[PDB]
């Protein structure tokens, strides 16, 4: 299976007084492993997964240096973009950045990402070849030219194909008990009468990891989308995920309906036949 | 691990 | 200046049974900007021991947070989540339904 390492950065200007609120989180796949918050007392990158605590003092010293430098970059950027978009010094604005790398099932570099947004909208992104940029508007063309002149892409590509991958591999090995474990969904169905003549069938998928899953209802062996509700996949809080899908059916007819569950943790899709 | 040095926009 | 209203789910970490200890979650997602006020309520009163995940965001740049606290479902107690965001004229309150 492929694995990813991603870092997500959000900076929010507070023109009233002081520097931007800055929050950085790091993930391996769907597991957070580090965080920095400018408002926290430590002013350090902090662990958020047991397996990253294996890393000694020098790891933390290094990531703190870099994450603080990142915060200054996004502060400057908030100033610059305000200028490009001719905005008031009064209002709060946001810059978001996400970057990282995937390895394939062969544990080799697969893909690299670097995307940047201002005020919740695409601004600039590195293309898949890791050699050029996509600018969303004319302001972004300024940044594109500057980064092209300064060979940012080359620097990023070296990181993504190298350093990024190497550490991802290290993390996967150190945190193998959890990072490389697939938790298949624990499934069940509930039944709720909504009248004398109709009932709700709810098919639940619980405690699964990673978050990717497909839940669907079939009626007599054909997918059924009418009269169904599907909630978005949601975190349980213990590192796993939950989802459910529900259908309303005539009472007595529950047997026609089947819930189908697909997940990387299941060799074969599950078919629930009941209620 | 984080990238070492980001350029300003 | 794009503004997106939060989607809200209120739910328990584990299948809920009256008298048995659990965790109450309020997942807020799909919102922008990031500033948001989330409270968990027990009979309308603000629960104090409430923690939340570190702010992150989805591919469309919209934000998501998880707020949670320990709790114990009971026959008579009502639990809910209260959310306020710039996109809401007043706080949105979503009741915890044990079946959802």
């Amino acid at each position: 299976g492929s694995h990813s390492m991603r870092y997500f950065f959000t900076s929010v200007s507070r023109p009233g007084r002081g520097e931007p609120r800055f929050i950085a989180v790091g993930y391996v796949d769907d597991t957070q492993f580090v965080r920095f918050d400018s408002d926290a007392a430590s002013q350090r990158m902090e662990p958020r997964a047991p397996w990253i605590e294996q890393e000694g003092p020098e790891y933390w010293d290094g990531e703190t240096r870099k994450v603080k430098a990142h915060s200054q970059t996004h502060r400057v950027d908030l100033g610059t973009l305000r200028g490009y978009y001719n905005q008031s010094e009064a209002g709060s604005h946001t810059v978001q950045r996400m970057y990282g790398c995937d390895v394939g099932s062969d544990w080799r570099f697969l893909r690299g990402y670097h995307q940047y947004a201002y005020d919740g909208k695409d601004y600039i992104a590195l293309k898949e070849d890791l050699r050029s940029w996509t600018a969303a508007d004319m302001a972004a063309q300024t940044t594109k030219h500057k980064w092209e002149a300064a060979h940012v892409a080359e620097q990023l590509r070296a990181y993504l194909e190298g350093t990024c991958v190497e550490w991802l591999r290290r993390y996967l090995e150190n945190g193998k008990e959890t990072l490389q474990r697939t938790d298949a969904p624990k499934t069940h169905m509930t039944h709720h009468a909504v009248s004398d003549h109709e009932a709700t069938l709810r098919c639940w998928a619980l405690s699964f990891y990673p978050a990717e899953i497909t839940l669907t209802w079939q009626r007599d062996g054909e997918d059924q989308t009418q009269d169904t509700e599907l909630v978005e996949t949601r975190p349980a809080g213990d590192g796993t995920f939950q989802k459910w899908v529900a259908v309303v059916v005539p009472s007595g007819q529950e047997q026609r309906y089947t819930c189908h569950v697909q997940h990387e943790g299941l060799p074969k899709p599950l078919t629930l036949r009941w209620e | 691990v984080l990238h070492d040095d980001l350029l300003e926009a | 200046m794009i503004q997106r209203t939060p989607k809200i789910q209120v739910y328990s970490r584990h299948p809920a049974e009256n008298g048995k200890s659990n965790f109450l979650n309020c997942y807020v997602s799909g919102f922008h900007p990031s500033d948001i006020e989330v409270d968990l309520l027990k009979n309308g009163e603000r629960i104090e021991k409430v923690e939340h995940s570190d702010l992150s965001f989805s591919k469309d740049w919209s934000f998501y947070l998880l707020y949670y606290t320990e709790f114990t479902p009971t026959e008579k107690d009502e639990y809910a989540c209260r959310v306020n965001h710039v996109t809401l004229s007043q706080p949105k309150i979503v009741k915890w339904d044990r079946d959802m």
